[PDB]
């Protein structure tokens, strides 16, 4: 009963391992970018070109 | 037709010189009223719409509700007996043609010009027209520059002076190749 137990525990084991431990590589794509603000500081042109 | 409802006073103006004299008349006195049937009650109870003009002689005349008459014939296109809708409605049909995902942004950028459009109090009650027909949740917001009458030729003069726009005049040597109908080619 214990060697079919730890069977199924030690093949649980590596895909646990795999699941989880590989998710450390990297998980700080949550973090936004800046996404900042004006402030009324981007009105510094005029109505001279608009095509470029 | 303000020329025709001005002889509901007296004023008879029919020489083809005179017509500039009405058509100043309208430019100086004329203007669109927010609510059309307010504004035809008060006319017609007090007098503090008559406004009077000098002709190019003397004889003063009296305005009394043609103030008001006149430039409503564009949203009620009925009184001089054309069958379409006003300017408030062929809009919102022009809208409406357009594909689903871009009627917001129309919404929101509506455009005045020409100079019919200058008669003082238009911006408001094409606005509250729109508002009235269009969906409750857009947001409805309409452009009126101050120089409206010279819009087009602003626009002209800077379309002729980008330098992208430099290679598409109809040169000389392709009209004397392919003849007038040149113009509804590629170069447009």
């Amino acid at each position: 009963l214990g060697t079919r137990a730890k069977e199924s525990l030690d093949l649980r084991a590596h895909l646990k391992q795999v699941k989880k431990e590989d998710i450390e590589k990297e998980n700080r794509e949550v973090g936004d970018w800046r996404k900042n603000i004006d402030a009324l500081s981007g009105m510094e042109g005029r109505k001279k070109k608009f095509e470029g | 037709y303000l020329m025709k409802i001005l002889t509901e006073r007296g004023y008879s103006f029919v020489t083809t010189a005179e017509r500039e004299i009405v058509r100043d008349i309208k430019e100086k006195l004329c203007y669109v009223a927010l609510d059309f049937e307010n504004e035809m009650a008060t006319a017609a109870s007090s007098s503090s719409l008559e406004k009077s003009y000098e002709l190019p002689d003397g004889q003063v005349i009296t305005i009394g509700n043609e103030r008001f008459r006149c430039p409503e014939t564009l949203f009620q296109p009925s009184f001089i007996g054309m069958e379409s809708a006003g300017i408030h409605e062929t809009t919102y049909n022009s809208i409406m043609k357009c594909d689903i995902d871009i009627r917001k942004d129309l919404y929101a950028n509506n455009v005045l010009s020409g100079g019919t459009t200058m008669y003082p109090g238009i911006a408001d009650r094409m606005q509250k027209e729109i508002t009235a027909l269009a969906p409750s949740t857009m947001k409805i917001k309409i452009i009126a520059p101050p120089e409206r009458k010279y819009s087009v030729w602003i626009g002209g003069s800077i379309l002729a002076s980008l330098s992208t726009f430099q290679q598409m005049w109809i040169s000389k040597q392709e009209y004397d190749e392919a003849g007038p109908s040149i113009v509804h080619r590629k170069c447009f």
